[PDB]
């Protein structure tokens, strides 16, 4: 909604951009990301998008 | 007495006091002043010269 009465900032386009991508790209990818059934005998997993946790830089 | 004929302005000196206060129908964020400039632009009935 901000820009309407004021100059919006100039960094404005790619911090969107940047929201955007980190909102819903990431889940978009890893949601059509394929499943690799294999290795009965053992103990493996496949790709849930459930968890989807970022960490902070050290 | 000068040419210019002289008049008298009664009553009070208030820095900027606007007494015509009604009720308005639209309104703006409580917080952000710097979007309430947009109701200058289009003014309630009773404030278009206040």
């Amino acid at each position: 909604n901000e820009g309407i009465s004021t100059i919006p900032g100039f960094n404005q386009i790619q911090f969107e951009g940047f929201c955007r991508f980190i909102d819903q790209g990431l889940t978009e990818e890893l949601y059509k990301f394929p499943k690799i059934e294999d290795t009965d005998q053992e103990i493996e997993f496949q790709l849930f998008v459930e968890t989807y946790q970022l960490v902070e830089p050290l | 007495y000068p040419n210019p004929p002289l008049v008298i302005c009664f009553g009070a000196a208030q820095k900027e006091f606007v007494p015509t206060v009604r009720v308005s129908h639209e309104q703006m964020h409580q917080d952000k002043y710097s979007e309430w400039k947009m109701l200058q632009w289009n003014p309630p009935e009773f404030v278009r010269a206040p």
